[PDB]
């Protein structure tokens, strides 16, 4: 995999350096409905007019980004976004930007969040959760090798394509990084210890991250979970976790190593890297490279009708969107 | 049971990330 992340970094800094930009416009599409929101935003279903093709369109307000200090942020997401190539990452198809908004046109993935699935049908057992993981660890590796830290992982943000396989979406978090960074940012559940305790931190909290989300697709909760953040924070701390009666003694032998409170016995951080999770016991019975291209048979095929059914989705209240004939925040957003 | 808890609680709805 050597020579091919090599290759994968030339094509990425290429973007990196010179990024894309302007390559639609509002009116090119017609929006449909809302597929999902975030503290910032809503991503919504839109069809293509020249193409017919269908998209999740995720609209940014401006005056919003900056009012939550998010300007950085968002500009490294379309940053990224634009740069990258991994069959688990959704495609951003398009970009642009008028007045009021940021656009960031994505492939429509019509199976749904994980989280759905995961919520409706209670918990996956192992070889379901372990297809699942599997693309997750490749994706952290090619990630992780651009020195990009994603920040971000939960069921909320993995979608299902048509062939059961799974995407990641929201790089709201995403950041280009040698060394170590600061910004506490995530979601409760998922944050490292590091992150909470304010120490700064590096890619490895993308491997705890990896922990806590295989235990919850295992147990059909986290292993840290309370009804406030603060309680959760203290929970993740004292790095307390227990097990469900059904995990295999594999799965709990990788959880204790990646949900590892110490930075120099945490999977994934160690001196051989990826490669002690991908040998690990737990993943015997995984072809990486039948994951990576695709060739495994995948657990769970979500119910597909037409090319814009969102049947996958909840429904969300809509909300018009709205253009100034003013320009808003235009130097903040130039590279945009 | 640990499940009943989680299912009792304010978090199995999606959850919000955070930032600052
Ligand atoms: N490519 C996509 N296909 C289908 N649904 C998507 C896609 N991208 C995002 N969504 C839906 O929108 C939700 C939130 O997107 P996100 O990137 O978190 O927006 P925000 O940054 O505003 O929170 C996701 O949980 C998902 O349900």
């Amino acid at each position: 995999v050597k020579e091919f992340l090599a290759k994968a970094k030339e094509d990425f800094l290429k973007k990196w350096e010179t990024p894309s930009q302007n390559t639609a416009q509002l009116d090119q599409f017609d929006r449909i409905k809302t597929l999902g929101t975030g503290s910032f935003g809503r991503v919504m279903l839109v069809k293509h007019k020249e193409s017919g093709n269908h998209y999740a369109m995720k609209i940014l307000d401006k005056q919003k980004v900056v009012k939550l200090k998010q300007i950085e942020h968002t500009l490294n997401e379309k940053r990224i976004l634009q740069a990258v190539n991994f069959p688990f990452l959704v495609k951003l198809e398009f970009s642009f930007k008028d007045n009021s908004n940021l656009y960031m046109v994505m492939e429509y993935v019509a199976g749904g969040e994980m989280f759905s699935h995961l919520r409706r049908i209670g918990r996956f057992s192992e070889p379901h959760a372990r297809f699942y993981a599997a693309q997750i660890v490749l994706t952290f590796e090619y990630l992780h090798s651009l020195d990009l830290i994603y920040r971000d992982l939960k069921p909320e943000n993995l979608l299902i394509d048509q062939q059961g396989y799974i995407q990641v979406t929201d790089f709201g978090f995403a950041k280009r990084v040698k060394g170590r960074t600061w910004t506490l940012c995530g979601t409760p559940e998922y944050l490292a210890p590091e992150i909470i305790l304010s120490k700064g931190y590096n890619k490895a909290v993308d491997w705890w991250a990896l922990g806590v989300l295989i235990y919850e697709m295992a147990a059909g909760y986290p292993p840290f979970f309370a009804d406030q953040p603060i309680q959760i924070y203290e929970k993740i701390v004292s790095g307390k976790v227990r097990f469900p009666s059904h995990f295999s003694s594999d799965l709990k032998d990788l959880l204790r190593n990646l949900l590892q409170v110490d930075l120099t016995k945490r999977f994934g951080n160690l001196k051989n890297g990826v490669n002690d999770i991908k040998n690990h016991k737990w993943f015997a019975t995984t072809d990486w490279i039948a994951i990576y291209q695709r060739k495994v048979e995948a657990p769970f095929i979500p119910k597909f009708k037409g090319p814009g059914d969102t049947s996958n989705f909840d429904d969300y209240e809509e909300e018009e969107i709205r253009v100034s004939i003013n320009e808003k925040c235009g130097k903040e957003f130039t590279e945009f | 049971t640990t499940y009943a808890d989680f299912i009792a609680s304010g978090r199995t709805g999606r959850r919000a990330s955070i930032h600052d």
